[PDB]
RNA sequence: GUAUGUAUUUAUUUU
RNA sequence: ACGAAUCUCUUUGCCUUUUGGCUUAGAUCAAGUGUAGUAUCUGUUCUUUUCA
RNA sequence: UUUUAAGAACUAGAUACUAACAC
RNA sequence: UUAUAGUUUUUUUA
């Protein structure tokens, strides 16, 4: 008994109802009026855009190359 | 995309380790022999090492209980088990999966592997056995030191005493300079490449045991549903995954030094130095490189320079990276604490 | 081959009940208005009480024969196939839908 | 035609299913072949 | 043809997603190409 | 403690997988006694699962084999997939390929347990409903033959 | 250790 | 001869009681003890029919 | 017009689920 | 073991 909804409640079922009279909070009058417009170094062994995707991205692979570590 | 190293680099590296070793005149390890003089001792150690995970616990879960069984018998029947293992290494190449679960730092994360108990017990024996035979035969030279003799802060200390009390660094009379590198190896293991390994281990260890390792890595990895063979990099939670790790970095090192300067640091195998030692001051001064110390990842190096050599470098560098900007001081980084 | 559009099908059934209706009428030869209300907009048609009952009875017997095709189809279909695992009825049903697939 | 769901994880009525509704191409890159055989060459040189 | 075909295709939706978690490459053996496009589209959307 | 695999418990498994699907194993080791998650799924993926390839060699598979396994020193599960052949079998038939070189009681009671378990799909709530509803029907029948026997006395008592 | 749910008709509705 | 109709069966088409959500696979998955209510698993021994 | 259960008696308990009941 | 006891991540030493 979990069912995925297939629907939504038509406003009409509400619309027929009679009112309440409760007053909520956010309806207190505010913004009450509008506005208008007018040598050694040789020793060592060696002789001398935006890619639309995510887990292949450059950033994201940096990030996860930091944090999960 | 195939193997990255290219065969070229491969050959160069291997040859390096080779002339090191033969020049170093080192005898490789034999597989643990059937008649061994030390053996049950070593197994004493490893098993206590597993024991200690569970010393504290009160609730013991299923795999655990499985373990304590496997242990208790292992105490009881040392010649039994020793035979069981030496069998296992001589043969078995295929292994149960492995389990990652990541553990949290609230800032970063770290992988926590889990092996499977028999595989563990073998390993721990072999881990222990490696370190003992190696350090017995003085594999690693001084300068590789997350080592025995020095707990970390003491390592800092003798590293200072190294810095200073070597001859002369503080005479600025001319232009004279000295420069430390602080580094990481980036990914280090996660590029460790088996086919390279199993060879480089054919150097220092019997073809079998090494085989047991290279074939000891690849496993499935089950994180819950997600699962994949591990074909390439390195799983460190393997009991021995320390050792080879150090090993591999040695290869890095014999590069960064290059043969000679290493031969400074080691001296003969007959007279390997203490940490900070040389023979004459010149042994320091035969080269710009004075200290080299590599701790796990971080590499730490000390160059001693005079305007001659150093301005010949900045001749190289500058020559190839002229900056009329003079902005090379922007991204450059030093400490925010001081 | 195949699937028939819901159009052509409705036509074909129209033909079948055509010819069936024809066996009604003709077989009834073998075995042998519109008024409107000026007062209100209602219309009044006069029909025989005959042929209304043949109509209804025909409908009922159709519902019967179809109902019985479906029922006998239950019996046979659920007795026959013995292969796939079945926990309950609906495993046999659905699972035979997965057999209907390929 | 849309196939019918057989989902490795949930089985919300308990229905049972023939396994295969529940349940590579390339080879290697010869970079390998060259790698191991080059390692091999330098190897046998060295031992010699 | 809607109701059953629809809902069951959604079951393919979810199954597709929790594939993409587990990394399952998710090739349903055969299935209309465009619908499969839709699934890829959305699962990208929810993915990001 | 050391076990081996009867085709009894093996069959109970393949039935279980044939219901719960692969990745729910912690249930598949419930029916199955004697065994664990990793044990179950270990033998499953490594052996039992039919999609694996069990067959002989071929010279494709063979020259293929000595090729790959010679190139890659030991990596078996990699090479395995390279053969599309099961791991330890490729290992085995390999070693043989170089070996041509030479010089019913309480198990019937557990099967009663699982065989009884699979057959109820609902969960505690639905069963609870089955009961409650039948109990309602007993209430109806009772209250009826109440009224029936009261009609056999002729006194007619109306229903609530 | 509990939420939660269910029934609790006494005072005669015309043959 | 074939036109028409009833019944029966086979095939095809249409699927008829034919998987109804999400989050970290939602998380977790074994070590106990005595007695007691109730479910059920097996053996043995005997006998193969009708009327008011 | 439908139908037919092998029948009867004897026996112990093992694995069981659970218990605001006994460290 | 008591004046309880589903969510309040249930369980470790110097």
């Amino acid at each position: 008994s979990h069912r995925p909804q297939l629907e939504a409640r038509s406003g009409a079922k509400a619309a027929a109802y009679t009112p309440t009279g409760i007053e909520h909070a956010r309806l207190l009058p505010g913004h009450t009026t509008l506005k208008y417009r007018k040598s050694w170094r040789k020793g060592t062994a060696f002789g001398r855009g935006y890619i639309n995707d995510m887990t292949k991205s450059e950033y994201h692979q940096e990030f996860l190359h930091k944090h999960v570590r | 995309n195939g193997p990255e190293i290219t065969p070229e680099e491969a050959t160069t590296i291997f040859s390096v380790m080779v002339e090191w070793l033969e020049s170093r005149s080192f005898s490789p390890i034999p597989f643990p022999p059937l008649t061994y003089k030390n053996d049950t001792k070593i197994l004493v150690l490893a098993l206590e090492d597993l024991k200690d995970v569970y010393a504290s616990k009160v609730r013991l879960n299923a795999s655990e209980r499985e373990e304590l069984a496997l242990i208790e018998e292992a105490y009881d029947n040392p010649h039994d088990t020793l035979n069981r293992i030496k069998k296992y290494l001589l043969t078995q190449r295929v292994f149960k999966p492995v389990d990652i679960t990541m553990m949290e730092n609230y800032q970063n994360i770290s992988p926590v592997y889990s092996v499977d108990p028999l595989e563990k017990i073998t390993d721990a024996y072999l881990d222990q056995y490696l370190w003992y035979e190696a350090d017995q035969r003085k594999l690693f030279p001084n300068w590789i030191k997350p080592s025995d003799s020095e707990i970390p802060p003491l390592l800092v200390y003798k590293w200072t005493q190294g810095i200073n009390n070597l001859s002369e660094i503080w005479d600025v009379s001319r232009g004279q300079s000295a420069v430390l590198l602080e580094t990481t190896l980036g990914e280090m293991a996660e590029k460790i490449d088996f086919t390279l390994l199993n060879r480089l281990l054919r150097l220092i260890v019997d073809p079998n045991i090494a085989d047991y390792i290279t074939a000891k890595n690849n496993v499935v990895i089950n994180f819950k549903d997600m699962s994949h063979v591990n074909k390439y990099g390195l799983i460190r939670g393997l009991k021995f995954a320390s050792f080879i790790f150090q090993y591999y970095g040695l290869v890095i090192d014999l590069l960064l030094l290059g043969q000679e300067r290493a031969t400074d640091l080691a001296g003969p195998a007959n007279n390997p130095n203490e940490f900070m030692q040389f023979k004459s001051k010149e042994v320091e001064k035969a080269h710009p490189i004075r200290l080299y110390t590599r701790y796990l990842d971080r590499i730490y190096m000390l160059f001693h320079f005079e305007e001659d050599e150093g301005e010949e470098l900045t001749d190289e560098y500058l020559a190839e990276n002229p900056d009329p900007n003079f902005e090379n001081s922007i991204g450059y980084n030093n400490r925010k604490c001081w | 081959r195949g699937g028939i559009s819901y159009d052509q099908l409705a036509k074909l059934s129209y033909e079948k009940t055509l010819r069936n209706l024809a066996t009604q009428t003709q077989n009834s030869s073998k075995q042998d208005k519109v008024q409107k209300d000026t007062k209100t907009g209602k219309i009044t048609i006069a029909d025989d009480d005959k042929l209304v009952n043949k109509l209804a009875v025909s409908l009922q017997s159709e519902s019967k024969k179809r109902y019985e095709a479906r029922k006998r189809q239950m019996q046979n279909a659920k007795t026959l196939y013995g292969v796939e695992s079945f926990i309950n009825d609906k495993n046999k049903q659905f699972n035979e839908k997965l057999s209907r697939e390929s | 035609k849309i196939p019918a769901a057989v989902s490795n994880w949930k089985n919300p009525n308990g229905y049972t299913v023939a396994l295969e509704r529940r349940v590579e191409n390339n080879t290697i890159n010869d970079g390998f072949m060259k790698l191991s055989e080059a390692l091999e060459n330098a190897d046998k040189k060295a031992r010699q | 043809i809607r109701q059953k075909k629809a809902r069951t295709i959604l079951q393919h939706l979810s199954e597709a997603w929790r594939c993409w978690k587990a990394n399952i490459p998710w090739d349903v053996p055969g299935m209309p190409a465009p619908i499969k496009k839709i699934i890829e589209r959305y699962i990208k959307s929810k993915a990001d | 403690k050391g076990g081996v695999w009867t085709n009894v418990e093996d069959q109970i498994l393949k039935a279980a997988v044939q219901k719960y699907g692969t990745h729910q194993w912690s249930k598949v080791a419930s029916l199955l006694q004697k065994k664990t998650a990793r044990q179950s799924e270990l033998r499953w993926n490594e052996y039992l699962n039919p999609k694996l390839n069990f067959t002989e060699f071929s010279k494709e598979e063979d020259a293929q084999l000595l090729d790959l396994a010679r190139e890659l020193p030991n990596q078996w599960r990699t090479i395995a997939d390279m053969m599309a052949r099961p791991a330890q079998v490729c290992v085995e038939r390999y070693n043989r390929l170089l070996e041509s070189e030479d010089s019913e009681d309480e198990e019937k009671e557990m099967l009663a347990e699982a065989r009884a378990r699979l057959l109820n799909t609902q969960g505690k709530k639905a069963t609870r409903k089955i009961r409650e509803r039948m109990l309602e029907e007993s209430k109806r029948i009772a209250e009826l033959q109440k009224r029936r026997e009261l009609k056999q006395a002729g006194i007619n008592v109306a229903i609530k």
